[PDB]
RNA sequence: CCCCGAAAGCUAUUUAGGUAGCGCCUCGGACGAAUACCAUAGGGGGUAGAGCACUGUUUCGGCACCGAUGCAAACUCCGAAUACCUAUGAGUACUAUCCGGGAGACAGACUGCGGGUGCUAACGUCCGUAGUCAAGAGGAAAACAAUCCAGACCGCCAGCUAAGGCCCCAAAAUCAUAGUUAAGUGGGAAACGAUGUGGGAAGGCAUAGACAGCUAUAGUCGAGUCGGCCUGCGCGGAAGAUGUAACGGG
């Protein structure tokens, strides 16, 4: 999990959603790609 | 002096019983400290109570709004070095009921002997049942 | 030919001109109201200061 | 015929730079109006309209219409104005043609 | 420490008697380093460029000349 | 690291940023641009390195205009003095910027490219900045 | 007890926390429109802005010059608003000026505007200009010389308003009509990030059937969908020491 103040989609396999008032990305390939924004 | 101040000695106290299923907090709360005041009467005197005694029931079914059940937090000070308690509106009030309508209540109360002579007029009871039925109050619906 | 002009602020912090301005119109005081000539002259002080007085035209 | 502006009079008492800012702050342009053997006209004219006719190329180099009411003028852009930061239009000059 | 600190004393230059005014002789008229201003009818000039009045009446400027400078007479 | 090869003076008055950029607006010398929105102050070394990304990103492929040169020089006090004594000594040179100043201008390539450089500068610079093309007026 | 009422500036000083002349206060005498505010008329300027004609400086081309393109407290082909000087004039006002008796003061402060210096730091320092304090009480900003409103002769258990306010502490609307916000945002903070929601101007594809999903572009279904620009209000970025402690509290 990354933790950073810009968070951004990398490949086609990530999706930007929204959860309890946070953005988070989650990839379905690569689980490296995972971040919260924070 | 031909303005005239009430006579404690003529000040008559009337029981009111208010049940509060459903109400909002805080405009329950400036009601009931207008009535304690005497803010109500034409023989209003700042110097003297001429409230009235004021019966609360159903006192655990009073609500609030937004997210403040979870996040509307209380806090007091045991005078011990790093002696601060904390907790918040939905534990306080499965837990003691009264003691927010004392908080609410106490807090547009005037700070003084006065002000504690009044808030002894207000019984707050968790259920749906009070012991003063020799006072035989009165429904009020505030 | 004759307009009412009525005073409506304080006059206390103002620039001096416009205090000259008030005084030379004959303004004493918050609320006092007076009655002028309807000259261009008269009408200079009265727009210098426009924004503490009121006119019944 | 294809370039046609609708325009409303601009009149002295909304000439000048409190009214023509008020102009703009309600989404309008002033417009001026000048050429052979006619004095200057001032006009009104709409920012989409304006901004939708700046957009295509043959509105520079094209004989276009601008209709106050009845009166009717045939004219050619001579200059534009923009804001320097923002790029929008802020005034337009035509000259008869 | 600086190099810099030093100044000269003011002289007040400057146009004394503006147009319309009116003058005796001997009357200052414009004090200036150099020629500004040229001395028209009735107006002299000093060693150092001063121009003053030599008869009473009235200052007046104007533009005037092939090289467009500066002229002030007096009209009586 | 560009500034000027001499100088009449060395040292200058602080001044004021005030105004906007009426002129050197316009696109002049290319086809797309980058202009700045906000005004303020932009270094020498802001300049060099917002052109080495520009530059690195293109490829040398196209030409690139820069319209902004640091004519002013900024002193600095030499750290633990006290106040007075005199003036500092000069450290860099800086461009004053106003709203609608035109910073870079490339010439010959895509807009894609051009928008993907530009937007790898502006991440350099200290105010906001847009993108513009050349118009007929 | 009654009346008026400053200054913390300039110049010089073995002078810098002293003093002297002038400026500012007061009292007496002389003399009244010679004074001021505003209108009209006459007048010089080189600042703001702007520009490249000079002095410098700057980028790209062509051949120091030529074409485009920027900059300047000690550059100017230009150039205001205000300020300042003079004359005439209505109205309002104990105004102006001259001669004498007595002084105090020559450590200022903050706020706004134009600036130098400093880091476009400081409740920092040095100038110009206006207000307040100093020497000024009352109401508002929780408390708060210098901010906002307003200038206290004495008395009244009368009335109207200013700034600021009208749920309770605590005087007055739990007033009326339309919208926005869900963050207790309101009631601290940036670059930047994001299908959070409201509004606006355009564009692409589409019931010879559009987007997603699914079967190997066709095909099952049955109306919208797609990606940008401008804009209102919100979200993250956001860690400190005695006690909630960044709406005065409820
Ligand atoms: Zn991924």
């Amino acid at each position: 999990m990354k933790v950073q103040a810009s968070v951004k989609k990398i490949c086609g396999s990530c999706k930007v959603i929204r959860r309890n008032g946070v953005i988070r990305v989650i990839c379905s390939a690569e689980p490296r790609h995972k971040q919260r924004q924070g | 002096m031909k303005t005239l101040s009430a006579k404690p000695a003529e000040v008559q106290h009337d029981w009111f019983v208010v049940d509060a299923t459903g109400k909002t907090l805080g405009r329950l709360a400036t009601e009931i400290a207008r009535r304690l005041r005497g803010k109500h009467k034409t023989s209003y005197t700042p110097h003297v109570d001429t409230g009235d005694y004021i019966i609360v029931i159903n006192a655990e079914q009073v609500q609030v709004t937004g997210n403040k059940a979870l996040d509307k937090k209380y806090y007091r000070h045991t005078e011990f070095p790093g002696g601060l308690k904390e907790t918040n509106f939905e534990k306080l009030v499965a837990h003691k009921p009264e003691e927010i309508f004392e908080r609410a209540v106490k807090g547009m109360l005037p700070k003084g002997p006065l002000g504690y002579a009044m808030i002894k007029k207000m019984k707050v009871y968790a259920g749906s049942e009070h012991p003063h039925a020799a006072q035989q109050p009165q429904v009020l619906d505030i | 030919k004759t307009i009412k002009v009525t005073q409506t602020k304080s006059s206390s912090h103002r620039l001096k001109n416009h205090k000259l301005c008030l005084q030379g119109l004959g303004l004493r005081r918050i609320g006092h109201t007076v009655e002028v000539q309807d000259t261009p002259s008269n009408r200079g002080m009265i727009n210098k200061v426009y924004y503490m007085v009121s006119v019944e035209e | 015929a294809n370039f046609v502006l609708n325009a409303q009079a601009r009149a002295e008492d909304k000439q000048g730079k409190g009214a023509s800012r008020r102009l703009r702050r309600e989404s309008l342009v002033p417009a001026i109006i000048y050429g052979g053997n006619a004095e200057p006209v001032a006009v009104t004219l709409e920012l989409r309209e304006l901004v939708k006719a700046l957009e295509s190329n043959v509105f520079f180099e094209e004989v276009v219409e601008i209709k106050v009411g009845d009166k009717v003028e045939n004219v050619k852009i001579q200059a534009l104005q923009r804001h320097p930061a923002k790029n929008t239009p802020m005034h337009a000059d035509f000259k008869r043609a | 420490s600086t190099k810099n600190g030093r100044d000269s004393n003011p002289k007040m230059l400057g146009v004394k008697v503006y147009g319309g005014q009116t003058v005796t002789a001997g009357n200052i008229i414009v004090r200036q380093r150099g020629t500004e201003f040229h001395a028209g009818a009735n107006v002299g000039m000093g060693r150092d460029h001063t121009l003053f009045a030599t008869a009473d009446g009235v200052v007046k400027f104007e533009v005037k000349g092939q090289f467009g400078r500066r002229y002030v007479k007096v009209e009586t | 690291m560009l500034q000027p090869k001499r100088t009449k003076f060395r040292k200058v008055h602080k001044g004021r940023n005030t105004g906007l950029a009426h002129r050197g607006s316009t696109v002049s010398f290319g086809s797309i641009a980058i202009k700045a929105t906000e005004r303020g102050r932009m270094t020498a070394r802001q300049i060099e390195a917002a052109r080495r990304t520009i530059s690195r990103r293109i490829k040398r492929g196209g030409k690139i205009f820069i319209r902004v040169f640091p004519d002013k020089p900024i002193t600095e006090k030499p750290l633990e003095v006290r106040m007075g004594n005199g003036k500092g000594n000069v450290e860099y040179w800086v461009c004053e910027i106003k709203p609608g100043k035109i910073l870079y201008e490339i010439e010959g390539v895509n807009e894609d490219l051009a928008r993907e450089a530009f937007a790898l500068a502006a991440a350099k610079l200290p105010f906001k900045t847009t993108i513009v093309t050349r118009t007929v007026m």
